[PDB]
């Protein structure tokens, strides 16, 4: 009866189980690198991994592919926002 | 007397022989440059807002944006000559171009 | 109102011939008269007889359905076009494939030939066409633009010469040489998958589940609709006397009047025997050479032949 | 005194209730004839433009005003995060469902098989 | 004025660059306007069929 | 909790790399594109909303929530020229589709733009769009007293859509308002223009309870 309710109630993708484990699973990867990344350079030690990765500033770096608005009929000159 | 503010231009106009810039109704001050494209008018005085839509596109793009275009033309005519096919020697041309 | 309209005498069913064993997707007639070429979605070509019925050959190279044949009037080719992405020449000396277009990447929906200089044009569900050389097969052109499949493409001498539809619900008119769109007509609503252009007026037309329309060239500016068959539409086909057939989807086949846009007939006929009455639907109308006769091939596997009705007048059947 | 109703009906097109939701909005609205008269005296004939009539460049909003808009947006933004109204979490019927997408998968085969 | 010569190409010569880049295409043409006939209603029965 | 500057821009990167490959992924269905350009602009970097906004047009132009979402973000961040702008190009490119032309009039009214309000009125009309529309034109002008501006827009009306019940409406709508010998000039009016061969009751009716 035990392993009949395991069997019902496991819904999720067995593979579906496991890469949620995952997701959860490289967290630690990223919260303890941070951590001990923030006390590494707190040391006072600037360590660079090293830099080769091909698309990946194209996210925090620029607008990653920038199309401006069209214009029309308006000045949308004098327009500026806020920050947060 | 030397014109400074635009009242002093009663219907509009520039001295030319007062020894001021004269600014009648909005004139002479360069202004900032803004980003409106040309409000354009046709040739009767009404508002081409073709542009709007035309945005950034040649003159040979044929563009429907009216209501007008959507009107059945009464074309129930067996005879025009408005529509017939050139005739087969400008054919003639347009095959040995292409 | 409108003028009234021509009288055309209506059209009755005379011959069904049935050797096909899948839906019959094309139909074509040779120059000369003597036969017409039917491809189906059983993968073969037949080649029928147009007086007696009688089937005269069967060629078989497709690899799945065949979506559109046509024979050249200039050389004595036949190019055929499947839903495998090939595009076939067919030497009707030998009856033998001696060339082949590549290049598409899915299924090929149509295809046509331009009537003076020798190319091709075919239109694909990438939703792009492509203009091929006839004779040294490379592709020397590809009309992009569309969003979605191309169902149709016709192409003409005059200009504009390439007109395609797709069922991203737009018409397009190209340039052959520049290779690129004059003009983007989007009145329809649902996927065009018909256009016909008409034999002597420098005009077309358009057909769609809303309503055929009509435009006039060279940059298509609306002329009138047409409306009352609403039916997925397949095909349009116009005689040179004006008439102008609408086979629809669900089987039934409006016959209207081109000038003023009258429809005089509405012919709905049966299902071979063994059919489903679900499995009725029209996907190919062509008129002979002589345009006498009228030639569609149907969703039945059979070949439905009208020819037109010889005692029938005005009183007879008068026109509303 | 005054009296009216308004019932609810078939969302049938997303245009019926834009609609309705417009009704409200626009009986909503109140006019100053003041500026409308300020704005009048300055311009004219200006005011009463065909759709290919008249020009003028642009017309800059007091910011005021520009608050006004602002609010009403984030009333009608209000409104309509409300769309959907939950039926509380209840546990009292028989649960056959593993998880809320089956538990919902459920009730829309409830819903076609009588 | 000025002496154009084109350079010779040398026969034994491999080609020099990398053609295969993949990047995502253009934005398209500037959208053309919809130009439908007035939509019109369904009821609510028709959406129940 | 994000402490500051290297923190929250890893933050940054991770769901922007995330949304990034849905869109790369798929490239249709927008309620990706929505949920990016929905988060960028809750961080208030409202460029990176408009270039999200610009690339989904790009992929689906026909879609009208897309258009709506937008113009309620330049909106709410009180960009109004921007608002402008884009409401322009949207009853440009899908101009049957009422609700653009709904919201742009009441902005312009919120604004307070009557002038501004009136040409989207007339361009909206020069399209003949349905009764509806034609109500909403007649009540922002009631809104407003320009009564005149109303009977002319009546006129129009009247004629675009040549129904007895907007001929009733149109009589209703003078005598409310106590033009009583122009409602009869209506009513004659309307009779006349129909003719025998259609004309029937309600018309009557209504002509009767009139001049009753």
């Amino acid at each position: 009866l035990s392993e009949a309710r395991a069997r019902l109630a496991n819904t999720q993708g067995k593979k579906a189980k496991r890469k949620a484990r995952e997701k959860q699973l490289e967290e630690a990867r990223r919260l303890a690198a941070l951590q001990k990344r923030r006390e590494l350079r707190a040391a006072g030690i600037e360590i660079q991994k090293k830099r080769k990765r091909k698309r990946g500033v194209d996210y925090n770096a620029e607008i990653p592919f920038e199309k401006k608005p069209a214009l029309g009929f308006y000045d949308t000159s004098e327009e500026n926002y806020q920050a947060l | 007397w030397i014109p400074r503010l635009l009242e002093d231009f009663g219907d509009g106009g520039a001295f030319p022989e007062i020894h001021v810039a004269q600014y009648p109704l909005d004139m002479g001050r360069k202004k900032k440059m803004s980003n409106a494209l040309a409000i354009q008018v046709d040739s009767e005085g009404k508002i081409k807002y073709d542009a709007i839509a035309r945005q950034g596109q040649s003159k040979d793009k044929v563009i429907y944006s009216k209501y007008t275009d959507l009107v059945p033309k009464e074309v129930m005519n067996a005879d025009d000559p408005d529509l017939q096919r050139p005739d087969e020697e400008a054919i003639k041309e347009i095959t040995e171009k292409t | 109102t409108m003028p009234k309209p021509q009288w055309h005498p209506p059209w009755k069913l005379y011959r069904v011939i049935s050797g096909h064993l899948g839906w019959v997707r094309c139909i074509a007639v040779e120059p000369g008269n003597q036969w017409f070429v039917t491809g189906s979605a059983d993968r073969t070509i037949k080649i029928w007889d147009l007086a007696s019925g009688k089937l005269k050959l069967s060629l078989t190279g497709h690899i799945s359905t065949v979506r559109g044949v046509i024979v050249s009037t200039r050389s004595p080719y036949l190019f055929s076009c499947g839903e495998d992405k090939q595009v076939k020449c067919w030497d009707l000396e030998y009856n033998k494939v001696i060339r082949h277009y590549h290049g598409h990447l899915s299924a090929v929906y149509g295809l046509d030939l331009h009537p003076t200089i020798d190319v091709l044009v075919t239109c694909s569900r990438d939703s792009t066409a492509r203009i091929w050389d006839v004779r040294t097969k490379a592709s020397v052109h590809t009309l992009s633009g569309h969003t979605n499949a191309v169902a149709t493409v016709r192409c003409q001498a005059a200009e504009p010469q390439i007109i395609t539809g797709s069922h991203d619900t737009t018409i397009r008119l190209w340039d052959l040489v520049a290779g690129k769109t004059r003009v983007t007509l989007t009145n329809h609503k649902k996927s065009v998958r018909a256009v016909v252009l008409h034999p002597r007026h420098y005009t077309f037309a358009s057909g769609s589940p809303d309503n055929i329309k009509q435009w006039k060239f060279p940059d298509g500016s609306f002329i009138q609709n047409l409306s009352g068959h609403n039916a997925i539409i397949n095909t349009l086909t116009v005689n040179s006397d004006g008439v102008l057939v609408s086979g629809a989807d669900n089987g039934t086949m409006h016959l209207w009047d081109w000038r003023t846009g009258y429809n005089f007939q509405r012919v709905h006929a049966a299902v071979q025997p063994g059919s489903l009455d679900s499995e009725s639907g029209i996907f190919a109308c062509a008129f002979d050479q002589s345009e006498s006769r009228l030639l569609t091939a149907e969703a039945d596997k059979t070949i439905k032949v009208y020819r037109e009705d010889d005692t029938a007048t005005e009183e007879t059947h008068p026109v509303s | 005194k005054k009296k009216r109703k308004n019932p609810d009906l078939g969302f049938s097109d997303y245009a019926a209730a834009q609609l309705r939701q417009y009704h409200r909005l626009t009986k909503q609205i109140k006019p100053d004839m003041e500026t409308y008269e300020r704005l009048r005296e300055k311009h004219g004939e200006e005011f009463f433009p065909t759709s290919n009539s008249l020009l003028h460049g642009t017309h800059v909003p007091s910011t005021e005003e520009i608050d006004r808009m602002v609010i009403d947006l984030e009333k009608q933004i209000e409104k309509r995060d409300k769309y959907s109204r939950r039926r509380p979490y209840n546990d009292d019927a028989d649960i056959d469902y593993i998880n809320e997408r089956n538990a919902k998968f459920n009730k829309k085969a409830e819903r076609f098989y009588g | 004025v000025i002496r154009m010569v084109e350079m010779q190409k040398d026969p034994m010569e491999p080609p020099r660059f990398k053609i295969n880049k993949k990047i995502p295409r253009g934005p398209p043409s500037p959208p053309a306007p919809v130009m439908h006939s007035p939509s019109r209603k369904m009821t609510v029965k028709e959406q129940q069929e | 909790k994000i402490t500051d500057e290297e923190e929250l821009n890893d933050y940054k990167l991770r769901k922007r790399k995330t949304f990034e490959d849905n869109i790369r992924k798929n490239r249709t269905v927008i309620s990706n594109w929505i949920k990016y350009a929905q988060w960028e602009e809750s961080l208030k970097e409202i460029q990176r909303a408009r270039s999200i906004y610009e690339r989904a047009l790009d992929v689906d132009y026909r879609n009208i929530t897309l258009w709506l979402k937008y113009a309620e973000m330049e909106m709410k961040n009180r960009q109004v020229n921007h608002a402008r702008n884009i409401w322009d190009r949207a009853i440009t490119t899908l101009p049957r589709v009422n609700q653009f032309w709904y919201k742009y009039t009441y902005m312009e009214e919120m604004l307070g733009n009557v002038a501004g309000a009136r040409q989207v009125f007339e361009r909206w009309m020069e399209w003949q769009p349905e009764e509806q529309a034609w109500h909403s034109y007649i009540n922002f002008e009631l809104r407003y007293k320009e009564v005149d501006r109303a009977r002319t827009i009546y006129e129009r009306f009247v004629l675009v859509h040549p129904d007895v019940k907007n001929w009733i409406k149109y009589a209703r709508f003078e005598e409310k308002h106590a033009y009583f010998a122009h409602a009869r000039k209506v009513y004659e009016r309307a009779v006349e223009f129909f003719g025998d061969e259609h004309m029937d009751e309600h018309l009557y009716v209504a002509f009767a309870k009139f001049e009753e």
